RNA sequence: UUUUAUUCAUAUAAUUAAUAGGAUAAUAUUUGUAGUUUUUGAUACCAUGAUAAGGAUUAUAAAUUGAAAGUGUUAAUAUCAUAAUCAAAAUUUAUUAUUUAUAUUAAAUAUGUAUGUGUAGAUAAAAUAAGA
């Protein structure tokens, strides 16, 4: 797309740890929503981690409840489960927001940025107009016109 | 109102491209004007560096430079029109007045007793029948008279 | 001033200081009292006198005010004299709308450019010379490209030196 | 008030005056006469004009509830929601309706811009001293700014000097309304008023004014009236506040009022550490603290102007209060003579002046200082009649024997005094320049001339270069020479080398407007024109020496040539010895680099080259696409059109209106921002963070 | 926030017995909250 | 320790790097070169003798030309240009130093 | 030219390419000659002075 | 690049579509010269010449 | 974030009747019989579709609170309607369905409750 | 785009009528006012931080120039700058004095008037005060630092100092 | 304290001591002085 | 128009009439709150040269 | 048998004592006021103050939009009141929080060298209009 450059990678527990500004951000949700509408498929895991973001920052600013009455045997981790549980509904959201990035990608002949995978036509990450001569993590050189994905035509 | 950004973001340690963070002087920026202020490169500061390229408000300057040539272009594309000088004597009832300067009068409309109440300044009048002053000379048939469509007239939205 | 720089020797320069600091003197002027009979019978300022006024002072005249503000000498007693002698100036050249219409300022009038039902006829102007022209010109483009894979609009009428 | 909070009564008051707000009132006054910007934006908005009707759904159910269901659809306001108390329904239920003009407020971003900008400006358009009755209205006003330290010492002082004001107001005002009341009760009017008031040669009514000592009388008794009225209302503000009840700041309450103003407050940011430790704990050891000074304005409108009051009001410098300061302002109405003598009006010049005259260090060199000399003195000539000189002169005959009484009759050469009314007198220093022909030396020639050797020897020039030591030689070298410039200081003026020998007729002047402008007779300006009838046959047509009216040649008010060559003698002079043909400013292939070569006037984007078919599309069509278009260009009026709105760049230069794409502004030579920002009203005060005040006013202070 | 707060005020100004719901749901409590002021320190 | 952008309290901080070719003429000299040569390349009064030119004299073809002997100070006591040459006319002093 | 707005337009001409020896194999310079000896020129200062 | 770029703005055929729509290579691989086929390129260009990366 | 990226650079005013030859049909926005049909087809045709809340249904609010919040965020603008049944998704105050859980919660306790005394 | 301005006379105007060029020479010439030549039209770049009301910063004036290459040196700058003269700077070339009290009076002139000689100041004192105990307690170990070493080389006649010890 | 004297018109020490006038007070005039009327020179 | 040592020590000793702030704010002043330094300096210039007519 | 970052740049050169008023004022050449030469702490020493680091705990429930940042000491440093032979213009001299890939030098002389898969050890910071 517009955006090129190297690019660092991050774990998807720190996108999931940032709440209603990046990862919950409303404004990219909608562009996830519509993206998944405009493909036919159906928004539940986007929905299922919309209504757990909303339950969060709802009730983010009361403090907890006392963990002296709470029993440490059990509630303790009952209330790990659900957090795991959470979490685990959030990776699979942001793994499907990824796969169907690069799948529109590919077939809106988008180029992505460089040492990014789309499955189908680059396979290893294209790597075009990069700070280093070769290609990192192959350790292949590169060619000044860098790499035509897709057709000509149109 | 704006929904884009006006101001050149801050100096603080590198910004690396990632999710929800992006480098200071990359292209998509002010559409591609970060070109200027890009310094390419790893840096080091005791010898290579231009300090305009750092300087917080020179750097800011220019944005605001730029950002005012996008407004003055903007504004410009509005103009379908241009300004021509009539000796006050053919213009109309309306215009044949003492128009105030800009910004030294409150915002003046045109005949208020007339149910009109838009501002003066803002006015614009096509030449369909100001031909007859700008063109005397030429006369003949240049720019035929705009039809006006009949309001009282049965037609398909009148539901007829 | 009265606190710290009076009965002393500094005193005599913090007051030329003030003085000039405060030098400017403003001088106000209503359009409303101008417009009245002169002594030779007819009116001081008329509605073109006005607005060649208007005209003359583009942000000097506002709310219906005539102001002028004088920093040129040092002292009021000089700017005074200035303004005076700026604003007959000013008068002089603004009764110069009474002469003749020749001296009234122009209405600078927004003219639109020409609309779309006037723009329509720009297809159909000479239309009939066009045709014409279009017919041997499809001759011309078929001969071309009986020889040509493709052919150019610099082939068949666009010159190019 | 109970009514209201503090934006209630803000936002009430608003509404109330733009439900009575007159544009005519705004005159004179400043920003009290721009309205509530709400209100009057959203009026002046069209889309508003058109307010929707209630829905079809709404007014569906509506009629089902009533006319069906037997229960009217009540309002929210008339709708009670207590359950236990029967409110009384507010007479605001439904009565108000609904209409977009009103309520709510929309309005368009270039109304809204223009209004917040002018409002802005026009603050200090405002004019105090007016003639009307109440609050407002007064000859003189004096506004006393009180400075201090803390702001309760300048409240207390304000309040002191407020009513020590009050006291004498009040004293002066008594006195000025018992002379008043004295003037009223009976007068003599004054000869020298009523010869004022018989001074218009045409009045109101087409001749002259027979005022008489009633109509004089009857003007003075109605302006003592209106200044008894102004004085009462004064004292009547000012016997208001008693010790139980005081409001100072109310200028209805009392008077002197007194206004707030915004304190000066200037913070210092300076590093406390006295160690020299690392920068971040130099940083983080740093204080703020900030110097204030607190003003208060008081303000006395007196219908008068009273010297012993202005006195009084000077001298509380010596009895203000501990470390506190005043300043004086003064707005007093005053009489100014505007006479057609030193500043008439006339025909602009035959050939206008254009912008080379206006330019960089030209106000110094080809412009004086107005007014210009216009010559009073005439030396009559040989053969000029009593008639003849009043009509070369362009006055009358009357105002010429008026202007020169003391002489009875006119001799061959005498020097008589023109009338000040003259529309035909001369200008001193005619552009004509004087030659003096030799045929003899340099003290010869000064003595015929009337000039100092010095200054013929510096205004010639070229005569100074060829003549030798000996003044035998310089009267060889004068056969060289031949003519002689004359000094500027012995020009003379003719009557026909300052105005126009021939005038330039309009596209629809008849015989009649030419007449008009020149102030002349038709038959006047037949006989002068050979008898020709026909304005459309000349393109130029002569004036007449009968003309009233003529046109000058010049403009009055510019400095001759030989002024500044007077200035700048030695330059000619050593240009002439060295032959300095030229000096090549650029190299030779200047042109050739189009970036490396700028003047430090050179300004961005460059001006490409013009095209003779780049006007609009027709003229593209019929220069080089289907060069066979019988339309050559778009149908351009006869009038002027200015592409660059509101710019009035100067005629005939090359120049292109503001680019509309940005692809133009990206790709063409702009440069940016490199080194530090300069200003040249902000070179003092030097940055940012190091702003110099030399005095410590108020931020917004507001000059008389 | 800021917006909500002023059209909660304005509600309550206008019908009185809505003062009870929005204050209630907390929609006229202000919060003190301020982003900190400018230091060379940091 | 950070200063005002531009006012650096050194002044002889700036290291003037080796001449860019490119530009080589907006670079450490006047931004407009229709201007006059700066007072140091000029005689104001009768002096007894210059000890050294100044770094900010511009170079001109008269330095090679005459002969005479020209120095400017650097971090040891004295430089003088020795060996003129016509390849930097139009240039500073400065520009020929490398401190 | 400076490269700002016509870098394209310059010319091999502009180059003396005669006032140094240079390398007949890569093409760069590898020496440069005298200039100030025996140079030539009409004026050393401009024409018209003096 | 920077000719080209006022070339086809001057041109107008293709419109305001070169800053808002069209893609350039960036400084440093436009200025290659006319073959190359390796993005190795402006790394190999003489260290020697003082230019300001201009070969 | 922009969402006319391919919207059109024209910023020019435009009148049909001046600027064109045909009869001018001017077109408002929906009223509240079309809003209404237009909305409940978008939601019940997605769900129904499988592009909706689905099993997630009592996460939102019913049609009668969607048909009111979202004409006050549209204006009845069919562009503005499409757009905000989109971005339902990210409703924060919408505590109708919260209330309602909580009220089911205690009734089928105190249902219990009666059934066990 | 590129184009030459065009101007019509009155005279060949079909009605006549004052232009606004005229009137632009008219008031420049009253008000003396220079005519830039070299400004481009396409530069009418306005100061929208300072006059949009949209913005923090909106105060109805032009606070910038909008010319990047814009500096002191250039002869516009020079003409429609202010000078220092009566400024704050004038103010502190005369306030700013390292001993405050002697902007208001010379120092001698004020002892010779309240006192009846002029005071040294107060670290000469110390110091003549310091130099006494030390002369009493030791008096030894001290130069002879003078200004003029006239009077000390060649004492005058008839001047014989007593010994100490 | 210190060589260079404190000035007692600008010091706030000085000005608000207890042997000078407070800013808690009504400010007013200390004393009507009179010495060119009394005595003139 | 002292160093900052000097002004301290001044501040600190009863020898300058100032009044304290927070030392990480912008002051009483509105100008300073609404825009900062700049605003502030702005305001300075519109006061003394950007409010009169200059005939 | 919880979260964030860290490659940081100038640094020495030589001389420091006094007061003296002008137009519209009833008179001052005081226009133009003339008595060399007996003293000595910092061109390099004042030790004493501030600062850095930096903590404390009562507000039940209802109402209200409310009723809510505080420092010893230990340390280092330094230009102040305290102990005579010498740093501030001729600056190289190494002094923490920097611009990373569509477009890059025009106004006071304003930076040509560190691309390498962003890969160590240590160090600092915060629960403050944000969303552990």
């Amino acid at each position: 797309n517009t955006f090129l450059t190297s690019s660092v990678a991050t774990p998807p527990i720190s996108v999931i740890r940032t709440g209603p500004k990046w990862w919950a951000h409303p404004e990219r949700m909608v562009r996830q929503k519509l993206m998944y509408f405009t493909l036919g498929v159906d928004q539940l895991p986007l929905r299922r981690t919309a209504v757990i973001q909303r339950d969060l920052q709802r009730f983010h600013m009361c403090k907890p409840p006392p963990r002296v009455g709470d029993s440490t045997g059990y509630k303790r981790s009952r209330a790990a489960q659900l957090n795991t549980w959470y979490r685990r509904i959030q990776y699979q959201e942001y793994h499907m927001q990824h796969l169907f990035t690069r799948h529109v990608w590919g077939l809106l002949r988008v180029y992505p940025g460089n040492t990014t995978k789309i499955q189908g036509k680059a396979d290893d990450g294209y790597v075009g107009y990069d700070s280093v001569p070769f290609h990192r993590y192959n350790r292949a050189p590169l060619p000044f016109p860098a790499r035509e994905l897709y057709e000509r035509r149109k | 109102v704006s929904t884009g950004e006006f101001d050149h973001p801050p100096f603080q340690f590198r910004q690396r491209h990632t999710f929800n963070t992006t480098p200071l002087h990359d292209a998509n920026r002010f559409g591609g004007r970060t070109a200027y202020l890009r310094e390419i490169g790893p840096v080091n500061i005791k010898k290579q560096g231009r300090r305009f390229k750092k300087d917080p408000r020179t750097v800011q300057f220019n944005v605001d430079v730029w950002c005012a040539q996008q407004t003055l272009r903007k504004r410009w594309k509005q103009r379908d029109w241009e300004v021509i000088e009539i000796p006050f004597r053919l213009v109309p009832r309306e215009q044949q007045r003492v128009i105030p300067e800009l910004y030294t009068d409150i915002p003046q409309m045109t005949d208020p007793a007339r149910n009109d109440f838009s501002n003066i300044r803002n006015k614009v009048y096509d030449r369909e029948e100001l031909q007859g002053v700008l063109f005397p000379a030429a006369g003949a048939m240049l720019y035929p008279p705009l039809q006006r469509v009949d309001k009282q007239a049965m037609t398909l939205d009148k539901y007829l | 001033d009265n606190l710290q720089y009076k009965r002393y020797d500094w005193q005599g320069w913090y007051q030329r200081m003030l003085d000039v600091h405060n030098r400017n003197v403003s001088l106000r002027c209503r359009i409303c009292d101008l417009q009245r009979l002169d002594g030779n019978g007819v009116q001081f300022v008329d509605m073109q006198t006005e607005r060649r006024l208007r005209i003359l002072a583009q942000h000097r005249v506002g709310m219906g005010v005539l102001k002028l503000d004088a920093d040129k000498y040092e002292d009021q007693a000089d700017n005074v004299t200035f303004g005076t002698t700026k604003l007959s100036e000013l008068l002089a050249d603004a009764r110069k709308a009474q002469l003749g219409e020749e001296y009234w300022p122009s209405v600078e009038l927004k003219v639109r450019k020409p609309s779309g039902q006037s723009k329509a006829h720009y297809s159909l102007i000479d239309n009939e010379r066009i045709e014409k022209r279009s017919g041997e010109l499809y001759e011309k483009y078929r001969d071309a490209k009986k020889r040509s894979l493709f052919v150019t609009p610099m082939e068949t009428w666009l010159e190019v030196k | 008030f109970n009514e209201f909070d503090a934006k209630g009564r803000e936002y009430v008051q608003y509404m109330r005056e733009f439900a009575r707000f007159d544009p005519r009132k705004s005159r004179g006054n400043g920003q009290k006469g721009f309205p509530f910007r709400d209100a009057y934006l959203t009026k002046m908005n069209e889309a508003n004009q058109k307010t929707p009707p209630p829905t079809l759904e709404t007014i569906m159910d509506r009629a089902v509830r009533e006319h069906h269901q037997h229960a009217r659809i009540l309002s929210p306001l008339e709708v009670q929601r207590d359950v236990g108390r029967l409110e009384p329904i507010p007479s605001y239920a439904g009565k108000i309706n609904a209409d977009r003009s009103v309520f709510p407020f929309q309005w368009k971003t270039e109304d809204w811009y223009e209004y917040e900008v002018a409002k802005v400006r026009n603050r200090r358009f405002v004019f105090e001293n007016t003639e009307e009755d109440g609050i407002r209205g007064s000859e003189v006003t004096y506004k006393i700014v009180l400075e201090g330290f803390w702001d309760h010492h300048v409240m207390k002082l304000a309040e002191d000097v407020c009513m020590f004001l009050k006291d004498v107001g009040r004293q002066i005002v008594e006195e000025k309304l018992v002379a008043v009341r004295r003037l009223l009760q009976g007068g003599a009017v004054d000869p020298e008023l009523l010869a004022a008031f018989n001074c218009a040669r045409a009045g109101p009514f087409g001749g002259l004014d027979e005022y008489d000592k009633e109509e004089v009388a009857n003007f003075l008794r109605s302006d003592l009236r209106r200044l008894e009225e102004q004085c009462l209302s004064v004292i009547n503000r000012c016997n208001v506040p008693v010790p139980g009840a005081t409001n100072i700041y109310d200028p209805h309450t009392s008077w002197p009022h007194v206004e707030k103003l915004e304190p000066w407050v200037r913070m210092a940011e300076f590093w406390t550490s006295s160690s020299d430790t690392s920068f971040t704990e130099l940083e983080m050891s740093t204080a703020h603290y900030e110097f204030r000074k607190f003003f208060r304005v008081i303000i006395c409108k007196l219908p008068f102007q009273s010297t012993e009051f202005e006195k009084r009001m000077y001298d509380i410098r010596h009895w203000l209060h501990r470390q506190t300061s005043c300043e004086f302002h003064t707005i007093y109405r005053r009489n100014v003579i505007h006479d057609s003598a030193v500043f008439p009006t006339e025909h602009d010049p035959a050939t206008p002046t254009t912008h080379e005259h206006h330019r960089m260090f030209s106000f110094a060199l080809d412009w004086q200082s107005a007014p210009v000399n216009r010559l009073s003195t005439d030396t009559v000539h040989e053969g000029e009649s009593w008639d003849a000189v009043a009509q070369r002169l362009g006055c009358s005959v009357g105002e010429l024997k008026d202007a020169n009484a003391e002489r009875e009759t006119i001799e061959a050469g005498v020097v008589i005094n023109v009338p000040v009314t003259a529309t035909r007198r001369l200008t001193s220093f005619g552009a004509t320049p004087l030659v003096l022909p030799l045929k003899r030396t340099w003290e010869e020639a000064a003595a015929i001339l009337d000039c100092t050797v010095e200054e013929l020897q510096q205004c010639n020039g070229h005569a100074a270069l060829t003549y030798q030591k000996k003044e035998s030689e310089a009267g060889e070298f004068d056969s060289s020479v031949t003519e002689l410039v004359a000094p500027l200081s012995c020009w003379t003026s003719t009557s026909e080398s300052e105005f126009s020998p021939v005038e330039r007729v309009h596209a629809n002047d008849t015989l009649v407007a030419i007449a008009r402008r020149l102030q002349c007779s038709e038959e006047a300006l037949r006989a002068v024109n050979d008898g020709i009838t026909d304005v459309s046959g000349l393109d130029f047509v002569r004036v007449p020496p009968e003309a009233r009216r003529p046109r000058r040649l010049v403009e009055p008010q510019l400095r001759p040539q030989a002024a500044t060559d007077a200035l700048l003698a030695r330059t000619i002079a050593e240009e002439e010895t060295f032959k300095l043909k030229s000096i090549p400013h650029l190299p030779q292939n200047a042109e050739r680099f189009p970036h490396e070569y700028h003047t430090p006037t050179s300004r961005f984007p460059p001006t490409p080259s013009e095209t003779p078919a780049t006007q609009d599309w027709m003229a593209y069509t019929a220069k080089y696409l289907d060069k066979q278009f019988t339309i050559s260009a778009e149908p351009a009026p006869v009038y002027n059109v200015n592409k660059l709105w509101p710019m009035q760049q100067i005629p005939g230069k090359v120049d292109q209106t503001p680019f509309e794409e940005d692809q133009t502004w990206l790709l063409h030579s702009i440069p940016v921002q490199q080194l530090e920002m300069h200003h040249h009203e902000k070179d003092l005060q030097d940055l940012p963070f190091i702003n110099h005040e030399q005095f410590p006013r108020s931020l917004e202070w507001n000059a008389p | 926030f800021a917006l909500r707060m002023a059209v909660a005020n304005a509600l309550v100004k206008l019908i009185p017995l809505t003062r009870i719901p929005l204050k209630k749901s907390g929609l006229l409590s202000v919060d003190r909250r301020r982003e900190r002021g400018q230091f060379p320190g940091y | 320790r950070k200063y005002p952008f531009l006012r650096r309290p050194h002044i002889k901080n700036t290291h003037s790097m080796n001449p860019s070719a490119p530009y080589f003429w907006s670079f450490m000299t006047a931004k407009s070169q229709m201007a006059f040569l700066p007072e140091e390349n000029y005689i104001t009064g009768d002096w007894t003798g210059k000890f050294f030119v100044s770094k900010r004299q511009v170079y001109t073809l008269q330095h090679a030309t005459s002969g005479a002997k020209v120095r400017v100070k650097s971090f040891p006591s004295i430089f003088e240009f020795n060996s003129p040459s016509r390849w930097n006319i139009g240039k500073e002093m400065n520009t020929l130093t490398k401190p | 030219n400076r490269p700002e707005v016509a870098m394209h337009r310059n010319t091999v001409g502009l180059l003396p390419a005669h006032m140094w020896e240079t390398d007949k194999k890569t093409g760069k310079v590898k020496s440069v000659k005298d200039s100030v000896r025996d140079y030539q020129t009409k004026t050393p200062y401009p024409k018209w002075v003096q | 690049h920077r000719p080209v770029k006022r070339l086809f703005c001057n041109i107008g055929l293709m419109g305001p579509q070169i800053t808002t729509k069209a893609r350039w290579k960036p400084y440093r691989f436009a200025t290659n010269p006319a073959g190359t086929s390796k993005a190795e390129r402006m790394y190999q260009r003489d260290k020697t010449v003082y230019t300001h990366g201009h070969n | 974030t922009d969402r006319f990226a391919n919207s059109l650079d024209e910023y020019a005013p435009y009148d049909p009747e001046k600027d064109s030859h045909f009869h001018p049909i001017q077109i408002g926005n929906f009223d509240e019989y079309e809003y209404r049909s237009f909305l409940r087809f978008l939601i019940n045709s997605g769900e129904l579709a499988g592009l909706g809340w689905g099993p997630l249904w009592h996460a939102s609010s019913d049609f009668e609170r969607k048909l009111y919040k979202i004409g006050f965020l549209s204006g009845r603008n069919p562009q503005g309607v499409v757009d905000h049944y989109h971005q339902e998704l990210v409703w924060r105050y919408d505590y109708q369905r919260t209330r309602q859980k909580q009220y089911l919660l205690k009734r089928r306790m105190e249902g219990m409750s009666r059934g066990a005394s | 785009g590129v184009h030459r301005v065009g101007y019509t006379h009155p005279s060949t105007l079909p009605v006549p009528c004052a232009q606004r060029w005229d009137l632009r020479l008219a008031r420049a010439r009253i008000f003396q006012e220079y005519i830039e030549e070299k400004a481009p039209g396409a530069w009418q770049l306005e100061d929208e931080r300072s006059m949009s009301p949209e913005f923090k910063t909106f105060t109805g004036y032009p606070m910038r120039d909008m010319r990047p290459g814009y500096g002191q040196n250039l002869p516009d700058y020079i003409m429609k700058k202010r000078l220092p003269n009566n400024t704050h700077y004038e103010l502190f070339a005369r306030r700013d004095i390292p001993n405050e009290d002697n902007a208001m009076y010379g120092k001698y002139l004020y002892d010779m008037t309240v006192h009846g000689t002029s005071l040294p100041s107060t670290y000469r004192m110390h110091k003549d005060i310091n130099k006494a105990q030390r002369n009493d307690r030791k008096l030894s170990g001290n130069r002879f630092k003078v200004l003029c070493s006239s009077g000390a080389k060649n004492p005058p006649s008839g001047w014989e100092p007593i010994p100490d010890a | 304290v210190g060589y260079t004297p404190v000035n007692p018109d600008t010091s706030p020490m000085v000005a608000y001591s207890q042997y000078h006038w407070h800013y808690n007070l009504p400010q007013g005039m200390e004393r009507p002085h009179s010495v060119n009327r009394t005595f003139a020179a | 128009n002292v160093s900052y040592w000097t002004m301290n020590k001044m501040v600190r000793g009863g020898n300058l009439l100032v009044h304290r702030v927070h030392y990480t704010g912008w002051g009483t002043d509105s100008h300073l709150k609404k825009g900062g330094w700049e605003h502030r300096w702005n305001k300075v210039l519109q006061r003394n040269v950007l409010q009169y007519s200059r005939i």
